[PDB]
């Protein structure tokens, strides 16, 4: 499934 | 064979005033199954494939959290690749993103992907090693400092090793009568004139999955390579593809040319010419 | 920023033929940015109610739409597909050959 939000650019 | 789960972030910032927009498509081989679209009414990730509406209301709880947490970080990523670049906040741009895992025939990861793109080159991308980063600039290098300093190299490495991998088996399992299955491509050949020496020979491959697929002009067992015209593989609209290939011939001797299809789906490949 | 172009292929869902119920297909690819216009059209008129796939790209980040919608091919209609985009100079227009 889908991948966490992460950390912005 | 080796089958893959895909996801396609897109993001656009969009003045005069609109608000940034976030679009997300899921694929699972050449099958999509998931959606999402801040513009839309929704709000949520909906399923585009019969194989994950048998899905519970938890995971569409997930799946949707995290396109929401896309969508809000949207705005900022635009506005800091925006100040990278030095970039005035009155034009439109775009950031995509494509993930996802590769599992082999041996059942474990033969491949992971995680890449960003800036109005369509290359930006930032995870290597095949899932440990390192490759920026394609010192702007780049503005967010590799970053996804290093939260060490989100591993973290998706976890993600790619376990999660994309167990969901990947576990929507192989549940649309394997179609996932799994090959249809084979449906085949003939067309003929128009061009000219009175010359005619167009065109090879016909309708209704077949997956896209993976060959065309091939044969004369004296050769290949007529930079003489064949081949279109880019195209979706039929039912979730198949279709794909031609022409060749210019002289006139009269069309016979000495046969079109060879290649497709997983047939046992040997198909041989054809064109039946007046 | 560089600008792509979009390449453009008017066919139907299944195999024409007159009389029968089919879906009229406009595959655009290649392009960038996302943003398009695309219309088909049935003698020259903006047709019917047309929908498009989810927003997808390539391995090169190139951008893929398919605009279909429903349609009857008949031997005195005549339908082609209508694209618009930034990269072109105005609206560019492609009829649907029954044998392409």
């Amino acid at each position: 499934y889908t991948s966490g939000p992460g950390i912005r650019y | 064979g080796s089958h893959s789960m895909r996801y396609f972030y897109t993001s656009m910032s969009r003045p005069g005033r609109w608000e940034p927009r976030f679009i997300a498509v899921g694929y699972v081989d050449d099958t999509q199954f998931v959606r999402f679209d801040s513009d839309a009414a929704s709000q949520r990730m909906e399923p585009r494939a019969p194989w994950v509406e048998q899905e519970g209301p938890e995971y569409w709880d997930r799946e949707t959290r995290n396109m929401k947490a896309e969508t809000q970080n949207a705005p900022v990523n635009l506005r800091n690749l925006r100040g990278y670049y030095n970039q005035s906040e009155a034009g439109s741009h775009t950031i995509q993103r494509m993930y996802g895992c590769d599992l082999g025939p041996d059942g474990r990861l033969l491949r992971g992907y995680h890449q960003s793109a800036y109005d369509g080159k290359d930006y930032i991308a995870l290597n095949e090693d899932l440990r390192s980063w490759t920026a394609a600039d010192m702007a780049a290098q503005n967010t590799q400092r970053k996804w290093e300093a939260a060490g989100e190299a591993e973290q998706h490495r976890t993600y790619l090793e376990g999660e994309c991998l167990e969901w990947l088996r576990r929507y192989l399992e549940n649309g394997k009568e179609t996932l799994q299955r090959a249809d084979p491509p449906k085949t003939h050949v067309t003929h128009h004139p061009v000219s009175d020496q010359e005619a167009t020979l065109r090879c016909w491959a309708l209704g077949f999955y997956p896209a993976e697929i060959t065309l091939t002009w044969q004369r004296d067992g050769e290949d007529q390579t930079q003489d064949t015209e081949l279109v880019e593989t195209r979706p039929a609209g039912d979730g198949t593809f279709q794909k031609w290939a022409a060749v210019v011939v002289p006139s009269g001797k069309e016979q000495r040319y046969t079109c060879h299809v290649q497709h997983e789906g047939l046992r040997e490949p198909l041989t054809l010419r064109w039946e007046p | 920023m560089i600008q792509r172009t979009p390449k453009i292929q008017v066919y139907s869902r299944h195999p024409p033929e007159n009389g029968k119920p089919n879906f009229l297909n406009c595959y655009v690819s290649g392009f960038h940015p996302s943003d398009i216009e695309v219309d088909l059209l049935k003698n020259g008129e903006k047709m019917g109610k047309v929908e498009h796939s989810d927003l997808s790209f390539s391995k090169d980040w190139s951008f893929y739409l398919l605009y279909y919608t429903e349609f009857t091919p008949n031997e005195k209609d005549e339908y082609a597909c209508r694209v618009n985009h930034v990269t072109l100079s105005g609206p560019r227009t492609v009829k649907w050959d029954r044998d392409m």
